[PDB]
RNA sequence: AAGGUGAUAUGAACCGUUAUAACCGGCGAUUUCCGAAUGGGGAAACCCAGUGUGUUUCGACACACUAUCAUUAACUGAAUCCAUAGGUUAAUGAGGCGAACCGGGGGAACUGAAACAUCUAAGUACCCCGAGGAAAAGAAAUCAACCGAGAUUCCCCCAGUAG
RNA sequence: UGACAGCCCCGUACACAAAAAUGCACAUGCUGUGAGCUCGAUGAGUAGGGCGGGACACGUGGUAUCCUGUCUGAAUAUGGG
RNA sequence: AUAAUGGGUCAGCGACUUAUAUUCUGUAGCAAGGUUAACCGAAUAGGGGAGCCGAAGGGAAACCGAGUCUUAACUGGGCGUUAAGUUGCAGGGUAUAGACCCGAAACCCGGUGAUCUAGCCAUGGGCAGGUUGAAGGUUGGGUAACACUAACUGGAGGACCGAACCGACUAAUGUUGAAAAAUUAGCGGAUGACUUGUGGCUGGGGGUGAAAGGCCAAUCAAACCGGGAGAUAGCUGGUUCUCCC
RNA sequence: AAACACGAAAGUGGACGUAUACGGUGUGACGCCUGCCCGGUGCCGGAAGGUUAAUUGAUGGGGUUAGCGCAAGCGAAGCUCU
RNA sequence: CUGCAUGGCUUUAAUGUUUGAUGUUCUAACGUUGACCCGUAAUCCGGGUUGCGGACAGUGUCUGGUGGGUAGUUUGACUGG
RNA sequence: UAAGCCAGCUUGACUGCGAGCGUGACGGCGCGAGCAGGUGCGAAAGCAGGUCAUAGUGAUCCGGUGGUUCUGAAUGGAAGG
């Protein structure tokens, strides 16, 4: 569960980095709260074009 | 029933075995939980009775796919 | 087709003999009530309805339809405006029964070991779900042993051998 | 059939018969369905592993192999069993 | 003879089977060979020699071979080298099966039972007649007022005597009964933890139990019906015509 | 959301009760009373220390072999048995 | 003797991390047999809002303890019974 | 002739075999001259394969250890046997 950010956020905030977050942190808060999204190897290209 | 809506995991029967190998019937049943999942693609939460792994699948494949299944298969949800 | 109206079963009254007597076969028609029973109920073969129809005697009764689930559509439509859930209608299909064979979910103990736990009986008996005329299996991430074979299934060997 | 019938009766061998409905084959009509050539693609919460069981003739045994309740988790043809 | 078992009598039925393996005997075929299995089939033929047995043994084995193993090695020693096998058919044994027939007490599985009884739930019914006289009350007496006291009134109680009703202490009768649990004479309770009609709920290692292992349909230290099932029985019983050694 | 009981579970009883309540156990109206023993077994309390499960996997040893060699033997890395 | 103003690729321990133990805080999984709202004239369920609780509780797999609550069994023969 | 007593030197309490016997239902147990290799004591003939003899003991299975080119599931090894 690496995911890519969206806004700032915690000791990793950056509007679009590849972090390595704990899954529960990921699929219970950030994504449902729209602060990140999974890095599904398709996603590692849209925020790897900027 | 204790069936994982994602994997179809259900209880399975096996044995106990003592140090003397006495067999006593028993069941392994799955690590169910039931969990509010955000879809966004429907602006709603859906509670699936899900196994861990069921979760780990949802993590990987991603919810909507999994929801294509279930619906593809007829699961209520 | 010259004789017929099933049997116990006579009798009555009939029907027929050159083709609508009977009898046999094909396809139709009728097909009360209960029973999956399906309009609601219920002590099975009964009680009671909603809605539609029906009456030169247009009341009350008779008949038809109204179960549930699924799929699809249509129309409707909360908390919440959107949107959903919910609700009505409609079209389809399901439901119950049935000898074995078949696949699947569960799964004994007696017994054997000259006792008994491991082991056996045995994945047997039994319960359950499902399907077909057969079921299942099946087109090598298989064997072989440096030579080669070429899906699955069944029969005889291999052998009561190796383990 | 009044006792044991090739020639009494009903049959049997053999040869024939279907107005209708049907099983089975073909042949087509209607519906639904896709064929063909070029260039591609090649089945990941999987294989494998840890724990617990179960299956394989095989009782965990030096035990390959298969299945998975549980926690994990690759390579991708110069690759993998 | 037994006073040890079994048989009232007759008739009919009633117990060593079947299949597949293996070995021995007989017999048959062929013979250092014998024989095919499935299957094909002109279907008891014919085909099919996959295969099985035998012709070589010894050694755990590699391996060697009329020898081989043992040991560094045998004067040796062990097992072998000299006699034929094999396939049918009949029979004697054995193996696997219910394996000669009948018989348990039980264990497991799925069902059917609270029309008896236990307890509980709901809704209805019953208790002739006669006693006892609790709290309380009233009025006099009595207290400073209460206390207390006498009458009268009142009508308490798992209260009293006693029918219906509910019980079941004694005895006799009955014991192939009138009755698989009663009759007669006495006995207990009889406004209560009473008793009763109807209907409901609880299920088998489970119910219910004012507790006896009681009751759960004349069944209870684990109900009944069907099944596993021909459980198993080193025990008891029985085991059928004749003659010869 | 009691303990507790039926129940794979949902649930239900306990109770539409709430410590003057409810379950369990022993004793058994009343009167006068109920002495000694916590070593054993049980129960209650006990944040120290000793021993201790799955788990985690340090280290040591073995197998294989690129390489080294005439071979005796050594054995990188990986994979493995332990 | 060195420094305080001035003169031609570590143990004695601490800033960024990947990682355990304990303690506080948070909400966002999870609980709610609090309250209100809708489905809905409904003490079931669901959805919704909210308060409470909160990474606890509970559950799955694994695991040490306890375990006649329950089950299957064993508990020798000789013998002057 | 001591098997009894004392002393010197010693490892025959040796390895491979074993004619022939005894004794057991059997599993087994016992006695044994002699052959081969190597050894001790003795000048030598010789004697020694434990003790004056008869008790001093435990089948198989499972497993440990050392040895062993005998086996090694494609082949070389290894595991295992
Ligand atoms: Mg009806
Ligand atoms: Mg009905
Ligand atoms: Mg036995
Ligand atoms: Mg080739
Ligand atoms: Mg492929
Ligand atoms: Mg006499
Ligand atoms: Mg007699
Ligand atoms: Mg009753
Ligand atoms: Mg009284
Ligand atoms: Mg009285
Ligand atoms: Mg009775
Ligand atoms: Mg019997
Ligand atoms: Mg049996
Ligand atoms: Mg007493
Ligand atoms: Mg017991
Ligand atoms: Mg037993
Ligand atoms: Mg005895
Ligand atoms: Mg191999």
């Amino acid at each position: 569960m690496q995911v890519i950010l969206l806004d700032k956020v915690a000791n990793l905030g950056s509007l679009g980095d590849q972090v390595n977050v704990k899954a529960g942190y990921a699929r219970n808060f950030l994504v449902p709260q729209g602060k990140a999204v999974p890095a599904t190897k398709k996603n590692i290209e849209f925020f790897e074009a900027r | 029933s204790r069936v994982c809506q994602v994997t179809g995991k259900r209880p399975v029967t096996g044995n106990n075995r003592s140090h003397a190998l006495n067999a006593t019937k028993r069941r392994f049943l799955p690590n169910l939980h039931s969990h509010r999942f955000w879809v966004e693609s429907e602006k709603r939460f859906v509670t699936l009775r899900v196994s861990a792994k069921g979760m780990r699948v949802i993590d990987k494949k991603g919810i909507d796919t999994v929801l294509a299944e279930l619906r593809a298969r007829g699961e209520k949800y």
